[PDB]
């Protein structure tokens, strides 16, 4: 029976549903399951006032602004500050008795319906470890998690110590698989391959080791990339088997210990590492009190056997033929298959929903991609046209919203247009249409535009299930110019910059050069372009090679005339700023050897910055750990009262303008400083 | 406060990860 040993079970067991169900509902341990349950209630307690926003309910939903949100129904809107403030306690509360274990049903629910309310409230904030603690809450609900080290066992012996069914192990393994096995079948894209979507990560200190025997652009392919996607990739097959447990466990700790200190991701890290220990026998935490000192194995409760329970079903030789399985244990088998099989094909999903697929595939949040395509934004443009008179106006790029998202999403970018179409009459405008004109770079490439500049967004046409028409295509045979680019870049002063550009052929680019900008010029790769300048009107033509000097304080625009796509690149310094800094160093120079034998403020206050970025180098963690805590307790007793105040008004009702003053005056004391 | 001109509108010449919150 060395596949019986392998993998838990034989193959005869899968030979009909009647065996199936018995064998997933197989009596159990639950004293990882227990642990496990802890850890993430007192995780997600500490997690709710910090990124959930329950100390920044006040600035987000003030009443009465003028905002624009992105939920993901138009039907769904949220309500007033203090049903807020109320939604949010009840769901604080929710997770409190999940991790006590007082009522776990209830809280569980309590937990589980306002965190998808706000989840769903707004498209803007979905990442991919918000989406796993709704997972998780999800599967915990169903399961019983408060057989062991719980207070419902205290108030009720007919819970304590109980078995569980083997299934609620399976789903919870299951899940934990699809994490780092469609994560790391998403990194198989050709720009992590090669080593694009992470190329400066390598610069950090704790990479240091590494570079003692590798180099560092050797360091940021092997170690970073290919590391990380075979880690990816195996993690659940090491972690799995026994055989190699011990190996995969040490190699998923040292990840996730790296991965909380390099980015700021919340409790992922600590959550996926408490998860891991759930692949470890069911037994292990009772097994763990046996190597700790004897005089403290007398405090905790006595190591007795698990109780029969009535969940799991109960099939012996000797023990009587067995009874047939009730409608609990198919229910459960049968979601644990459904929730399994639904789980795998959702990351998959992007072939139906083409209203939502941009550059990149789906909505972030649900598909397993992490660190794979970085952005960069150049220039923003939103550019009005009045509907009565025909004035041109241009507005603030992002004026009533609170996020940067809607540039990259077609969906954000209808709902934006249509905000500003309601909200804009009541600026003395008439009715409006809308342009927009953003240049975006995905990993190190050309700038382009990703939207029509052409097409009024007001009156556009979107569906979820269609593709949309007014979406510029990423231009993909250009890539092999990144090598051209970087050796461009690299062979440069430290005095200019360089932009890169490629334009589709019809379009026109209208620039209007700074003042301080002076010696600017544009050179040509690829295709042919035409520039003119408005001021004295002529055009001139360009050609593979060439470059022209541009004026400064001037309009010039630039025509796309090949077929094909065309790019140029512009190079500019900043005489103003580069004379700045050699005059204050000549003064500096002078004043220094004169003393030994507005501009002198700032150099002072830069000289400052550095002697405080120093002195806090030299200082030991302390002090860094005291104002980290002072600083978490601040924002701890801030959330705290803030919903105290909301729950009195309630409650009773509105005292009185000063006094709600007063309040809020004492809410934000800084209690330490 | 929520107006521009052409001047200050047509300025071109002046990396993010959107799992990070
Ligand atoms: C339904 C709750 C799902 C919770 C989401 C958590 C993660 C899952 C990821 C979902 C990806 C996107 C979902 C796509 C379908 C749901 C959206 C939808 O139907 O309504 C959109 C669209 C209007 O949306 P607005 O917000 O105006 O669009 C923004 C620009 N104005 O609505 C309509 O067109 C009217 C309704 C037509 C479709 C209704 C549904 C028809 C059947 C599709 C099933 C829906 C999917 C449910 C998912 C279940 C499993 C994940
Ligand atoms: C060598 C041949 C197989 C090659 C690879 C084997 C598995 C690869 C790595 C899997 C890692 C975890 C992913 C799946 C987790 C759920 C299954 C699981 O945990 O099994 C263990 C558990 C017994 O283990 P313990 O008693 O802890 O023994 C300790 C092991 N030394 O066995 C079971 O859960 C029995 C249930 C059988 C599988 C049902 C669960 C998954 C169902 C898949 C749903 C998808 C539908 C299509 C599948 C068709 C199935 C009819
Ligand atoms: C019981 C009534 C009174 C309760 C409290 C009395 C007064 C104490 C007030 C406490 C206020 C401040 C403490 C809470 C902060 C907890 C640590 C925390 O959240 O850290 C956040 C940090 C992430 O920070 P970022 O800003 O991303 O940092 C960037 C790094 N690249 O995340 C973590 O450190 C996760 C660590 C999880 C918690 C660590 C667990 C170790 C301590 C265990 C606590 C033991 C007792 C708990 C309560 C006991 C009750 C009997
Ligand atoms: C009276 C004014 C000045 C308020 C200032 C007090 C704050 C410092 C309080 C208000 C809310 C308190 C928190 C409310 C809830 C919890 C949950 C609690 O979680 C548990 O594990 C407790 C449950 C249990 O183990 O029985 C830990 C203490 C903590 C963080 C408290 C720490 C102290 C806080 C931040
Ligand atoms: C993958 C990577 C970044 C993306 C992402 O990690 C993130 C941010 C994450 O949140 C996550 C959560 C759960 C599963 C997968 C993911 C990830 O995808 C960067 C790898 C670098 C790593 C921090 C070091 C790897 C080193 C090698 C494993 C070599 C072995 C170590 C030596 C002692 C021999
Ligand atoms: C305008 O800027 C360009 C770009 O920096 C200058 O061209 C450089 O001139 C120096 C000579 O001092 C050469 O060593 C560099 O190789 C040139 N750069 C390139 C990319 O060819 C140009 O001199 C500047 N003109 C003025 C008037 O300041
Ligand atoms: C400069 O060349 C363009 C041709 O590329 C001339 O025609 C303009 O072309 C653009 C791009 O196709 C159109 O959007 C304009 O409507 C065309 N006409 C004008 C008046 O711009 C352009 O006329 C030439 N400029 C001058 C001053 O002759
Ligand atoms: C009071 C109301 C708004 C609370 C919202 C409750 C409803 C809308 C919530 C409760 C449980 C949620 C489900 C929980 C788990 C999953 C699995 C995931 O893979 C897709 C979404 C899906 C299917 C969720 C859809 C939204 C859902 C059905
Ligand atoms: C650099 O140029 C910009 C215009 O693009 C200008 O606003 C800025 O003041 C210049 N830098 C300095 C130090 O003057």
């Amino acid at each position: 029976s060395r596949i019986g040993k392998l993998l838990g079970f034989e193959w005869t067991d899968l030979s009909s549903w009647r065996r199936l169900v018995t064998l997933l509902n197989r009596p159990t341990d639950p004293a990882s399951l227990a642990v496990f349950r802890f850890l993430f209630g007192f995780l997600m307690v500490l997690d709710i006032p910090q990124e959930r926003g329950l100390s920044s309910l006040d600035r987000k939903y003030l009443d009465g602004l003028d905002v624009c949100r992105f939920p993901l129904l138009d039907a769904l809107r949220p309500l007033p500050l203090d049903w807020m403030y109320l939604v949010y306690t009840i769901m604080f509360l929710g997770a409190l008795g999940m991790m006590l274990g007082l009522c776990y049903r209830i809280s569980c629910v309590l937990f589980l319906l306002p965190y998808w309310y706000v989840f769903l409230l707004d498209k803007t904030s979905w990442n991919n470890h918000s989406y796993l603690y709704g997972l998780l809450a999800f599967q915990l609900t169903f399961m019983d998690a408060n057989h062991y080290w719980s207070v419902d066992g205290l108030l009720n012996a007919h819970r304590r110590n109980a078995h569980v069914p083997l299934w609620n192990y399976a789903v919870l393994r299951g899940q934990i698989f699809i994490v780092y096995f469609i994560a790391g079948v998403k990194k198989l894209d050709a720009d992590w391959v090669e080593g694009y979507s992470m190329e400066y990560l390598s610069r950090h200190w704790l990479f240091s080791p590494f570079k003692l025997l590798l180099s560092e652009e050797l360091t940021s392919l092997l170690v970073v990339h290919w590391g990380g996607l075979l880690l990816d990739l195996s993690a659940g097959f090491l972690l799995f088997f026994d055989v190699s447990r011990s190996i995969g466990l040490f190699f998923v700790s040292y990840f996730h210990c790296m991965n909380s200190q390099l980015f700021s991701i919340g409790m992922f890290s600590y959550v996926m590492l408490a998860s891991s220990p759930l692949f470890c026998s069911p037994e292990w935490p009772r097994k763990l009190v046996s190597y700790c000192p004897r005089r403290l194995q007398q405090l905790l409760p006595l190591k007795a056997a698990p109780q029969p329970s009535v969940s799991c079903v109960y099939k012996r030789s000797r023990g009587k033929s067995g009874q047939k399985p009730g409608l609990r244990h198919q229910l459960g088998a049968a979601f644990t298959l459904l929730y399994l099989l639904e789980q795998l094909f959702l990351p998959y999903s992007h072939f139906l929903t083409q209203g939502y697929n941009n550059w990149t595939n789906g909505l972030y949040g649900y598909s397993w991609d992490m660190m794979v395509h970085s952005r960069s934004h150049q220039h923003v443009k939103i550019t009005y046209r009045d509907g009565r008179t025909g004035e041109l106006g241009y507005l603030n790029p992002g004026v009533f919203t609170q996020s940067r998202r809607w540039k990259d999403h077609a969906d954000m970018l209808k709902q934006y247009a249509t905000c500003l179409s309601r909200l804009l009459p009541k600026y003395n405008v008439t009715e409006p249409q809308i342009y927009f004109d953003i240049w975006v770079s995905i990993n190190d490439r050309f700038q382009q535009r990703i939207f029509d500049p052409r097409v009024d967004i007001v009156q556009a046409a979107w569906s979820p299930f269609q593709r949309t028409s007014w979406v510029q295509p990423l231009l993909m045979d250009l890539s092999p110019w990144r090598a051209k680019l970087q050796e461009i870049k690299s062979s440069l002063d430290n005095h200019t910059e360089v932009v890169f550009i490629a334009d589709f052929p019809g379009l026109h680019l209208e620039n209007f050069v700074s003042e301080d900008l002076g010696n600017t010029s544009i050179q040509l790769l690829q295709g042919e372009v035409t520039v003119e300048l408005v001021a004295e009107q002529k055009n001139q033509t360009l050609r593979e090679g060439e470059k022209m000097q541009l004026p400064a304080g001037e309009y010039h625009k630039v025509y796309t005339t090949s077929p094909s796509p065309s790019c140029y690149m512009y190079v500019y310094v900043n005489t103003t700023e580069l004379a700045l800094e050699q005059d204050l160093a000549y003064l500096q120079e002078l004043k220094e050897k004169v003393e030994n034998g507005p501009l002198v403020q700032t150099f002072l206050r830069r000289q400052q910055r550095l002697q405080e970025i120093e002195r806090r180098r030299n200082t030991p963690f302390h002090e860094r750990f005291f104002r980290f805590l002072l600083r978490k307790l601040y924002v701890f007793r801030r959330s705290f009262l803030m919903t105290c105040i909301s729950l009195r008004n309630l409650i009773l009702g509105r005292p009185s303008l000063e006094q709600l003053a007063q309040e809020v005056t004492y809410a934000n004391l800084r209690p330490f400083e | 406060a929520n107006f521009l001109s052409k001047q200050q509108a047509s300025q071109v010449l002046v990396s993010a990860l959107e799992e990070e919150v």
